[PDB]
């Protein structure tokens, strides 16, 4: 089911070297591997939820 | 949970009982009117928007209630299962 | 925290209040600048927080920090099914939809 | 279909913390830092 | 549990109260000095016991309110007749319990607030209630736990 | 919106039963008085986590 | 969002202990006014309290009294239980008199009468008295608000006179829950219940319209700008 | 009786310091959090509603001549921040049309008459040679969020309903300093921090909040049964 649309990272008129990245796959970012995300996060409970 | 539940285990012989005895409660509650109750004059079960559960939400829940009083009478043969469904529909109407 | 002292502002009355319970829990050391307490408590993992929706602190310093967290295939579409009546197979008449 | 992050939804962390979402606060009434800044999630420390 | 419980600190020097009345008060100076924290073995009581005494329970927790004494504390409080050396929290628990079942005095008979609180103290009341009181009361207590077991818990950090 | 206050008058202390997946004794269901929410899962209450 | 004005219903049972609810509220909103209603209402409820006493022959607070059963703190304890009410602004305080000998059951209705003081509380057990049981006490009563322990007001009256702690506060509890109602479609929808605990000097409702109007009162002081900016 | 010092400190359209002191011991968070909770959501304001492309029929396009695909451009327009100079206006709808190589700018909006965008350095999309951009974006005034998904907003049958966030409140902070004031050390000094996209000013949106928060002290006017 899952959307794997590639995005492009680059602009005319940029040079560019041998091995970098031109547009990111499905689950990358700026060509490494992006799964979820960074979130802010406290650990503590919570009024039982 | 639910109104008085001790009160009731404490009225029966087998738990199972109570059970059998409120679900034909409010089964007769419903099939013969609803006007069957032997509890309704002032202060008896309640909904809200309007109020009334004085005409219709919850049938066991009556049983339960009436139940509650020693209003009610239960037991394993009082009375002739035949004439018992005759007195009933005779006595009250609303089909 | 550098930054808090300059733009105008020291403690707050909740920090020092959980700095309190802190030290007596043994995770700050008594005896130093509340500064130099939060520093320590900072270092352990753990900073003040404050409820949302008293305002009040919590007595007792927690840590937080940046986690990275995904998102799994198991979504709530895939999940949720509830049926009243339908169809029916024709050799045994369970119900199908 | 974009798919937001509804209640029922399942989260988890490289290290195993499998969990689901189970309440969505609004920003206002969550834990915040000493400068107005507030979290995002809130782990129990239970599952350690 | 952690409302149920109770701190110790530094009586590092033996600040021995069970004798001496000069204990009582200059003792309680070098409490106000930088000597006998608020909860420390003076034999027969904490300077906490001697210096806040509370009549209410509602008054012990006003003043636990106004942040003059914690939940983990120790101090002496008046509920049913008894002067009792007790931690506000435990007060606390025990009116949390006593509030969810009507019966006062049965809700103090069957707790332990001599000591904290882990599961099988609690599984014990729990079994208790029922017997003694019954079903639905122990339906409603069980939420009420739950209840300020959730909140403390959060808070509590 | 009085549609759903018709579907609230017709819960009222009726109860669901709810159950979770394998079944080892008997308290692997129990009955619930059913309460609608926001969202679209199921809530349970804490304590009886441990029978099922 | 507006018609949804909410219905503030009462359920008030003598002038000790009042529920409020008021439903149905936006989002959160519950907690927005409760918590810091609760503030208002435990601290700044302004009432009176004992402060400090003097007794004959008694110098330390722990000493037992002959011909008393009850040890010295038990009796400033029931003092702390005591509520009066002063008539008129113009009694900043009030030292209460209350000499009684001989096996009696002394009720706070033995204090001696003040023109502008009530004590609403008269039946109140003060102390019990033995044979040979004279007692003679001076109880100061203070206007004031919330508690303040004997170390933070220190009293003095006579040099034996003794400090006590200072529940002026008249609210004796707040509590207070915000549980979701539904409105149609709408089930997140927050209802407000709060109660209301007081020694009988004002009803619960009382303590509450005070505390709003203290509120309302604090919100009107936004509104004398000064000028500044920092950085560095 | 103490009558409070308001002291009042601003920085632009954005950050405003607001200072009330001395006040009664515990009173910083009395005042300083029911105003946080109410700043951050019931204080009004503006975002894009709904969008529109000549060539787009859905928001799971790309435009020819575009880097941005169509997502990323509703996004990179969720940031557009746009104030209304008269409260009659509800709505307003921005034209955008732009060619060539271009890096299309939230200034490159048409001028709308009582409107001023906020924030005109902000990266819609890039165009290329023979890149061909043109829409039209529909910012509403409301209240707090509200989706796409529920509010379901179109002009016309080839737009994109777009999620509203509309509080232009950033973040809140009090805080709650010591001031020995003469007599007493335990008063508190209350000093809460906002920050605002500019549509509003930090001081009009406090003031929106304490109203609100009176207001609803007015609630309890009559009681009942």
């Amino acid at each position: 089911g899952t959307a794997l649309d590639q995005r492009p990272r680059v602009v005319v008129g940029q040079r560019v070297r041998k091995g970098d990245l031109l547009a990111d796959g499905p689950a990358s970012e700026n060509g490494f591997l992006a799964l979820g995300q960074n979130v802010l996060v406290a650990i503590m409970p919570f009024d039982g939820y | 949970a639910e109104p008085g539940i001790d009160k009731l285990f404490g009225m029966v012989d087998s738990k199972y009982r109570l059970t059998v005895v409120v679900a034909k409660r409010a089964q007769q509650l419903l099939r013969h009117g609803f006007k069957n109750t032997v509890l309704e004059p002032e202060e008896r079960p309640k909904m809200q928007t309007l109020e009334g559960l004085f005409d219709d939400p919850n049938a066991e829940t009556w049983a339960m209630k009436e139940l509650l009083t020693g209003r009610l009478v239960f037991g394993e043969n009082l009375v002739p299962e035949d004439r018992l469904q005759k007195e009933m529909e005779r006595i009250y109407p609303g089909e | 925290f550098g930054k808090r002292k300059g733009e105008g502002f020291g403690v707050d009355k909740r920090e020092v209040e959980v700095l309190r319970r802190a030290e007596k829990l043994g995770l700050v050391t008594p005896g130093k600048t509340p500064e130099e307490q939060l520093k320590e408590l900072f270092l352990q993992g753990k900073v003040v927080l404050y409820d949302g929706r008293t305002g009040e602190p919590i007595e007792g310093p927690i840590v937080v920090g940046q986690m990275f967290i995904m998102k799994l295939y198991h979504m709530v579409e895939d999940k949720m099914h509830a049926r009243s009546t339908g169809p029916y197979s024709l050799i045994t008449q369970q119900p199908l939809g | 279909q974009k798919r937001k992050l509804q209640v029922g939804d399942k989260l988890a962390n490289r290290h195993g913390n499998k969990g689901v979402v189970a309440k969505i606060l609004p920003v206002e009434d969550m834990p915040h830092l000493p400068d107005g800044t507030p979290v995002d999630v809130i782990l129990n420390p239970l599952g350690v | 549990y952690y409302i149920t419980q109770v701190r110790k600190e530094k009586k590092g020097a033996g600040l021995e109260f069970a004798t001496p009345e000069e204990a009582l008060a200059a003792h309680e100076r070098g409490e106000v000095a930088l000597n006998a924290p608020i909860k420390v073995a003076g034999r027969e009581t904490s300077v906490g016991r001697l210096k806040y005494v509370f009549a209410n329970p509602d008054e012990a927790l006003l003043a636990v309110a106004h942040g003059i004494v914690d939940l983990q504390d120790v101090v002496t409080v008046r509920y049913m007749g008894k002067r009792l050396e007790t931690s506000p929290g435990r007060i606390l628990f025990a009116r949390i319990v006593a509030e969810a079942v009507e019966d006062e005095k049965v809700a103090w008979e069957l707790i332990q607030l001599d000591v904290p609180q882990e599961k099988n103290s609690l599984k014990d009341l729990v079994y208790q209630a029922f017997l003694r009181l019954g079903m639905e009361k122990t339906a409603r207590l069980l939420d009420a736990l739950k209840y300020y077991g959730f909140t403390f818990s959060t808070t509590s950090g | 919106d009085e549609v759903w206050d018709a579907l609230e008058e017709v819960i009222h202390g009726k109860v669901v039963l709810l159950n979770r997946a394998p079944t080892l004794h008997r308290l692997g269901i129990q009955a619930f008085q059913p309460v609608l929410v926001e969202g679209q899962s199921i809530q349970l209450h804490p304590l009886v986590c441990e029978a099922f | 969002s507006k018609l949804k004005a909410p219905v503030f219903t009462v359920r008030t049972q003598g002038r000790e202990y009042g529920e409020f609810v008021l439903e149905p509220l936006e989002r959160g909103f519950g907690v927005t006014l409760g918590n810091p209603l609760r503030r208002i209402l435990l601290s700044s409820i302004p009432g009176t309290a004992v402060t400090s006493v003097y007794i004959e022959d008694v110098l330390h607070e722990f000493s037992t009294i002959p011909g008393v059963k009850e040890d010295v703190v038990e009796i400033i304890l029931n003092l702390k239980e005591l509520v009066v009410r002063f008539l008129n602004p113009s009694l900043q305080t009030v030292t209460l008199l209350l000499k009684a000998e001989g096996p009696k059951e002394v009720k706070a209705r033995d204090f001696l009468p003040v023109a502008d003081v009530e004590i609403m509380n008269p039946d109140l057990h003060i102390a019990t008295l033995e044979e040979g049981g004279r007692l003679n006490m001076e109880v100061r009563v203070d206007r004031g608000v919330g508690y303040v322990p004997a170390e933070k007001h220190g009293i003095k009256d006579r040099i034996n006179a003794i400090p006590v702690d200072a529940v002026f506060s008249p609210v004796r509890r707040v509590a207070f829950q915000v549980e979701d109602t539904r409105l149609g479609q709408r089930t997140d929808l927050d209802k407000l219940t709060l109660r209301i605990w007081t020694d009988g000097s004002v009803t619960p409702l009382e303590a509450l319209n005070q505390a709003v109007e203290i509120l309302r009162e604090h919100l009107t002081y936004f509104s004398n700008p000064q000028a500044a900016a920092v950085a560095a």
